[PDB]
């Protein structure tokens, strides 16, 4: 069966996915005109304090919760639930392969680092491990009223029944225009409102879902 | 070519001295203790109203902007200390709103953010004094602008110091009014509930935001409506996000929750359009030869003892090279070309009185940094203005007036540094507040007044002493102790950095070390604007 | 052909009625204080200080003004009331300092005159704040700017007050620096004897005056050369006329004594080879049909009943004329087209509460001012906004920002006149202070605040009656009223007509039949400037 | 930054479903058509022409082409379909003309190409019409034009269409003219024999280039010499190319066969000395996550029923994203954010009939992509604008004319593509014909009429069932058909894409996928012209 990351492979994980992010600010600034110039550098230099990143990592099933302390010199402090790592490490090239160099409390160690997705891939030689990024909720969530004045020609569902997203519900013809309505939501109606023959308003619900 | 070699700044000082040691021990207790206020300063309204805004599925305001900007990106925040001790009772932590420029998509915006864990995010006099900082910055630097409303409204107590005149609270309207007619693009993000004046802030805005169940727009609350009506009416059923996205139509953009919200702020942010053009010449970053710990070695606390300011010159640029202006004549003011990041900046420092021939070379240092295009970081170390009988009979008064309009009448970049006290009028003729300079940082040693402690309890001391003896009464030792220490006193208490960054006098003490970095990026939002062509008055020759 | 006939307004109004004799009794009682209290702010420092400004052969302030401006020429005194009970027991009549506009050799320039009866010239925080506007009136308007020195410089004990801002003392050089690289020209007149920081305003001068005996000028005093050096000289041997136009050169003509100071004054403004150009179109002007003492009457004392406004625009143009715009829809707001003295003005005025169709109406007539370059007179008569959950759910906030968007983006000459009460945001949308007007004035029974006294008292009754609802206690009628008098007594004494222009928040309490009068004399000040481009931002549609 | 994840349009439809198969089927049928109307189309005059046509060493007109453009380049003709059954019995394919913009020598050229295979190369009305179109798509996108000179001159018996008016033919030498001083650079290629109003095509040329024993030149013909003098001349003795080259000097370059005409014209064109410069800011382009076969099977072919406009956008832009504006306040107009091939495009489309709060959200919209210089692309697909007597009581007049008012004033680059219906006054306020877009092309289902067939029979049946009740006649259902019967006819042929695409109303029938890659060629030439900045006239608030 699948075993748990150590606190240590999360702080991998979490430094990988940093050092992703910084690639990506470097290939930005180099087609930049403003170029050389501060910003750039994803230090999280604060004026007179200090930043802390609390990102969330799924391990398996479980989510753990990562603070990271962006310190002065560069390295970094990350705190698993409890317990602070000194974190520090780059990213290197072997013709087409990307590699992250660690130092985690001076123990220092090499891995592979593929980011496809949402899934982060760590190849060591004691093992292999996937560790997942948390998807947030707008980005993936991807109940109806009447477009006109109308009257409904066809109905289609009634109680008890179950559509999926992007069904029929209706038909309803408003000053000679055929409206199909369709469901963006998703479950099990239970009541229909107008019967078919009757005559709907603007922005009048259609059916329901309990 | 650019390949030759030049000699370079600097000086490694004597590490063993005991002077070293004082001055880095007494810097040192300077810097500890603002970090500990701005870690105090940095939590806000409290452990309760902490808990009550997490209670609601609100971000705290701090992790809304760390959840904006870019991923590991520096944000400058200005003005911390706001409020600091400016109100009797009242614990206001920085002033109640948090204003800074950050990088959001690429760009730098800045971003105005309304803390509701203070006062209910209520308006004091001195939040509405950030705020239009906050927005003529923005202003002065083509700085795209970002509000997040969570406000409550005045705070009625105060309402003359908040409401009527020209620099109140009406004036932020006026800003986003003239910033939309220059393509600065506005956008309000409503993530609390702006009522009744706050509301045109999201209204005046080019493009809204706004979130479900959390985020309520009225001109007229449900207190105004059950008094003035007698209809009772929550703030959801008046205001809402549901309200307002769909049948009113005051928001552009609707938001889940508050991730959501800053995830819609960044694609609005990327779908402006922008694309920023630098006009000056750029060369290959490089690093200061010696580090910062010898700036809190070097400065040090007392203000009575004198430095060189060119051991501050070698410590904050690239390479630690300068090319020194007119480096003979009138050597109490330095002045010279170096670079910053990359950046061309012409660099003027004092190092004691200005004499007229001091006052000269910078009238001519600030005439090739405006024909030339060149930014202007200036550095206050200034105690007075060379008295005498001889330097009055000289015309000392029309030189400095010179090093004034040609600084006033300055169209690049102007920087301003304060590394020790900055006192009269020669606070004018080196750019200080009212000369109006992109950025004022001070330094946690500094000291601003309109004169010393020791000049005016001395000039007092023998005013007093000249018309008792036209009198003839006795005044003795103890008399003159008793007239001193109030003076002393008085001009040691408002002459703090602390006092003076309590109010927007400066856009905040920063540290030393950090002086470099600083500075960096002060330049870089600075470069977001065009530079206009200098045209200066009359010189009075 | 301009030659047809045209209806006009005005209503003969019911003399013999109680309510205009009540009306008028009041208005009378206000306009006479006014009277009394200026009679005794015009003798300035009191007869002490005048006998022992007359014994050094000084002309006194008020008689340098009538002997520098053109024989029987009207001056328009700006700020009169600044001051007023401002410090607790330090009286200071006028600020301080005297401003106004006047006609000096067929120019119309601004005149500052520095009154040296009032605490020796000394600088108060309010004679900067007065000295600040008086400038920016002159940069707005173009106007060429006098200063009459005979300062003593900032006032010690409130330093932190005068100091440092952005708005404080200094900014009065950079105002120097930017009119003169814009020509406008700045006369610098010494009468008295500026010192180290108020020498800068002679010595920035495009071209100076000074007086043999009598005028003094140095950065540095005889007690701060006594204390840094220990060389006792006098006034007239360190900084005198004779040592500064012969040897230093600071100042450009010489004079004998006041009348001919004055006299070179106008010598100078004769020859700055300045011609008026108006762009606005004029027609021969006229008078209105009806006198102002039915001002007098109609208007009254009383807030509580309304007027119309239209019968302060039959008594305030030229004919009576007045074409009305938009004039059935939405007529809580009156706005049309008129002129006074030839000059052609958009008047806007008000009528009630602002509902969406009023801020509609106005949003498109101050377009079409910006669009003919007509100039814009607002009259404020403002209870608030009206409230109501049907108003909100409308989108009432959206068409107010509309409204406040387009006052604050246009370039035309706007002129404020506060006609009765002026509360909360609806003074932003009416153009008030914070908008920039070329001049605010206020009638004698004006109110302004953030709200009503009796919305303040009202609202709060209600809110506590909830909120001790939900607790349990007895909400009496005697805690109601015990709640009631100190919120309405605040927002009485605080929104006076003499508490705002004790500050400089208006430019002044009039009288309401010169009214008439005094709008021409603004309107022909602010004809001097050429009349920019309007471009509006994002109109929120 | 750029980096993080956003979320993305489009809907995976049901192929399953019959409604699908069915509107599948009807738009393949319709693109099929098109295929092969255009593949006759582009023969031209027929193969006895052709031969006689190459039988004189000539190019033919699309080879011409072919040879003149860069290698491997797509060629964007405009109007394919001029003169499509216009003319009774005269068959004139492509209207006589062929227009299109190229890559010449990496420069976006617009090219214009006499067919002389068709009716001798004569200038029929459309295309003198088609020709002056798109000289104004040169003007407009400041595209260097080049003309293939191979005419016969004006079509006698239609000599009033082609002669006098103000854009009839001698506007064509019009805008030769005033696009040689804004440097526009104009060549000519006389490979035919342009005739006494045709010779001032080449005269007028900045650079000109002809062939010998093929190209001839001359103000009057030899049959006008004959008649006039009497004096027989030949064609190439009166006007041929070396008495061109040598003598007279009208002709600059001198080519021996027309490739080497070609060969020299692309020689001029590379020593232009024109540099593109882009003032909009590019993204790396991506692709449509959803093929365009599903556009056929989406869109279809009955104007009855009604989509999604967004999966329209979902398959023409680029990664299917799309940030949406003001998403839920009046859903019957869809405004958004888009890039097409990096281009920043501000796309507005229908949904329905137009309420006037989709009238408020559009001339918000389209004063943001004039704030921030974004380029427009309008999706026609309208059906009216909302008939009731309500909706006449709130000003739904006056919302249209103010989205009309900011499409008419609008300055960026605008794009018009009709995907359905396009009837009435809504065709106005979506940028339709009238208002000067760019480019307009459109889909081979859309109709575009006055109003609709059904629409104009049924008012017409209500309005004489009216007048008869009036009258008192019997008005059956028979007389109703005969009476609906010719309304639907003719409103349904005139309403064609053939009959508006035979004249120059529309740019061209597109195909709906090539769709995608059309838009993205006509931005790019629409990108060769700076953007001003735009100015809006008065909003009718
Ligand atoms: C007509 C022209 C204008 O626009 S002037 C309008 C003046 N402004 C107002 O009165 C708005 C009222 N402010 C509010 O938001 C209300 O107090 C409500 C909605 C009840 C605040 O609810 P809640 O979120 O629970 O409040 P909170 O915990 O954030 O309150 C923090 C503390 O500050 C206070 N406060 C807040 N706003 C004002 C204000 N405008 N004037 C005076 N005090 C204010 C609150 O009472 C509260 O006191 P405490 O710190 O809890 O002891
Ligand atoms: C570089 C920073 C700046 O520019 S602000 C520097 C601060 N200014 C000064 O201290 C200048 C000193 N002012 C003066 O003119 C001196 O007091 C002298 C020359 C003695 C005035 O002489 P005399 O003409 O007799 O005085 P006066 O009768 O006009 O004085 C009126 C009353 O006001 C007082 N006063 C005047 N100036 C100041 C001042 N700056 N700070 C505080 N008090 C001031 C005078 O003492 C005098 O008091 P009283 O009303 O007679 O009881
Ligand atoms: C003063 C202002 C002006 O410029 S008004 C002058 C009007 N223009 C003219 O009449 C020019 C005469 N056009 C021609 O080129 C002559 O017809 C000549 C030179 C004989 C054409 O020779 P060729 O090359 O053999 O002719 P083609 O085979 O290309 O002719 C095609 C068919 O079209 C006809 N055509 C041509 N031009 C005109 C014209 N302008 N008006 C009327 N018909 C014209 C030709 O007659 C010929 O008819 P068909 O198709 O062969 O049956
Ligand atoms: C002693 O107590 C201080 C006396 C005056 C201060 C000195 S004198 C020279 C400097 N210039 C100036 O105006 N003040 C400083
Ligand atoms: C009574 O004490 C006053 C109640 C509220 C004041 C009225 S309600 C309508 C006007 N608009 C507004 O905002 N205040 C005024
Ligand atoms: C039926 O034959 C059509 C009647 C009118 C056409 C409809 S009504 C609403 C749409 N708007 C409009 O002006 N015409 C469309």
């Amino acid at each position: 069966s699948r075993k748990a990351a150590a606190k240590e492979s999360l702080c991998q994980a979490a430094l990988g996915l940093i050092l992703k992010e910084k690639a990506m600010t470097d290939t930005f600034t180099l087609q930049a005109h403003d170029q050389f110039s501060p910003f750039s550098s994803s230090s999280g230099r604060r004026l007179n304090i200090s930043y802390t990143r609390n990102m969330t990592l799924k391990d398996g099933k479980n989510n753990v919760a990562i603070a990271v302390t962006y310190n002065h010199d560069g390295s970094y402090s990350m705190q698993i639930e409890d317990k602070t790592f000194q974190v520090l490490g780059n990213l290197y090239s072997e013709g087409d392969c990307t590699y992250l160099k660690c130092s985690v409390n001076g123990v220092a160690s090499k891995a592979k680092l593929i980011i496809l997705e949402n899934t982060i891939y760590l190849f060591s030689k004691e093992g292999s491990i996937e560790i997942d990024i948390p998807v947030p909720k707008y980005l993936s969530s991807v109940g109806p009223l009447a477009p006109m004045t109308g009257t409904i020609e066809k109905v289609f569902v009634k109680a008890g029944d179950k559509v999926k997203a992007g069904d029929s519900l209706m038909v309803m013809i408003a000053m000679k225009m055929e409206h199909t309505i369709k469901s963006p939501k998703d479950g099990t109606v239970k009541k229909v409102f107008y019967r078919e023959g009757a005559q709907a308003n603007r922005h009048t619900p259609l059916v329901e879902f309990e | 070519y650019h390949g030759d070699s030049v000699a370079s700044l600097g000086t490694q000082p004597d590490l063993g001295s005991a002077l070293y040691q004082e001055n880095y021990k007494q810097m040192k207790a300077l810097v500890n203790q603002l970090h500990e206020r701005v870690e105090h300063i940095k939590l806000g309204g409290g452990e309760k109203a902490r808990a009550l805004h997490i209670s609601r599925g609100k971000l705290l305001p701090r992790e809304r902007i760390d959840n904006l900007i870019d991923p590991g990106s520096p944000f400058l925040e200005l003005s911390q200390f706001a409020g600091y001790q400016l109100y009797d009772n009242e614990e206001v932590p920085g002033g109640g709103i948090i204003t800074g420029i950050g990088r959001v998509s690429g760009v730098e915006c800045m971003i105005i953010a309304n803390d509701a864990t203070v006062k209910g995010g209520a308006y004091y006099p001195v939040t509405v004094k950030k705020q239009l900082r906050a927005q003529e910055i923005a202003m002065q630097n083509r700085l795209p602008c970002i509000y997040l409303v969570d406000s409550g409204g005045a705070y009625l107590p105060r309402q003359a110091d908040v409401f009527p005149d020209r620099d109140h609270f009406g004036r932020t309207f006026y800003n986003q009014a003239i910033m939309s007619s220059k393509n600065i693009a506005q956008i309000a993000v409503v993530m609390g509930s702006c009522t009744a004046g706050g509301a045109y802030v999201p209204a005046m805005a080019d493009e809204n935001i706004i979130v479900r169940k959390q985020g309520t727009i009225f001109l007229a609350g449900p207190p105004l409506v059950k008094a003035a009506t007698g209809e009772e009416v929550s703030a959801e059923d008046l205001g809402g996000a549901d309200l307002h996205c769909r049948k009113s139509g005051v928001s552009d953009h609707w938001a889940l929750d508050d991730h959501h919200a800053l995830h819609l702020t960044r694609k609005v942010v990327r779908n402006l359009n922008y694309q920023k053009k630098l006009d000056v010449t750029i060369e290959p970053s490089e690093e200061p030869l010696f580090p910062a710990d010898e700036l809190y070695g070097i400065v040090g606390a007392n203000l009575k003892r004198s430095f060189d300011v060119r051991e501050v010159i070698a410590r904050i640029v690239d390479g630690s090279r300068f090319t020194e202006f007119k480096a003979f004549y009138g050597d109490t003011l330095v002045t010279g070309f170096a670079r910053i990041f990359g950046y061309p900046v012409g660099i003027v420092g004092n190092n004691g009185v200005l004499f007229s021939e001091s006052a000269k070379k910078g009238t001519h240092f600030v005439q090739l940094c405006c024909q030339r295009n060149i930014p202007l970081l200036f550095l206050q170390n200034i105690t007075g203005f060379m008295v005498g009988r001889e330097y009055e009979a000289e015309g000392i008064a029309k030189d400095g007036a010179k090093m004034v309009a040609a600084v006033a009448c300055a169209q690049v970049p102007k920087i301003t540094l304060i590394i020790g006290g900055s006192y009269g009028a020669g606070n004018y003729g080196m750019c200080g507040r009212a000369y109006s300079p992109r950025f004022l940082y001070i330094w946690p040693n500094a000291r601003i007044s309109v004169m010393g402690g020791e000049q005016a309890a001395n000039v007092l001391a023998t005013i007093t002493k000249d018309q008792r003896a036209r009198e003839g009464k006795q005044f003795s030792s103890a008399d003159e102790a008793a007239l001193k220490e109030p003076i002393i006193k008085k001009f040691e208490e408002e002459g703090n950095p602390y006092y003076s960054s309590a109010r927007v006098w400066d856009d905040g003490i920063i540290d030393p070390a950090d002086t470099r970095l600083v500075l960096g990026l002060s330049f870089s939002a600075a470069l977001n604007a065009p530079i206009e062509k200098t045209d200066f008055g009359i010189f009075r020759m």
